[PDB]
């Protein structure tokens, strides 16, 4: 059959696309050819937001409490009024 | 029921040095809650950006 | 009718594109 030049040109373009995607993956620092080396399942969130959140909350509480305050009345040791 | 005792200086210490070495972390590969450096070694760019 | 090799080559290229995009997404963490 008469071969359409468009088909050959699209084949070359797609091969160039796959080569360029592989090169971009390599440049970004990853190997893209094999899915096994890719993370599975992928991860985007933090390592463990719960423990770090607890640490920050406890740090806020410790800073609030540790600082010595004038203790003569409940209304005299306030840090912020209203 | 879940009372946990901590101090200001101890909390600052556990805040500053939880990403350097953690005695509660696992020092053998293959276990969760590994050292922070090792976790960074495998983390995704989005995860390390959030950590930054 | 015999199939032009260009179609098969493009099909394999596009499947490889799908695979490579999924690996890139996984590597970025998604």
């Amino acid at each position: 059959q008469p071969a359409d030049p468009s088909g050959q040109q699209t084949s070359t373009n797609t091969s160039n696309l796959v080569t360029y995607l592989t090169n971009l993956g390599k440049y970004l620092g990853y190997d893209i050819t094999q899915s096994s080396k890719a993370p599975n399942p992928p991860y985007s969130q933090l390592f463990n937001s719960n423990v770090v959140q607890l640490v920050q909350n406890y740090a806020y509480n410790t800073f609030l409490g540790a600082i010595p305050v004038d203790a003569m009345s409940q209304s005299l040791m306030n840090f912020v009024t209203d | 029921s879940n009372a946990n005792i901590t101090s200001q200086a101890l909390n600052e210490f556990n805040m500053a040095t939880r990403r350097l070495f953690d005695p509660t972390a696992s020092n053998t590969p293959g276990q969760p809650n590994q050292q922070w450096i090792k976790q960074i070694n495998d983390a995704s760019p989005a995860t390390v950006q959030k950590e930054i």
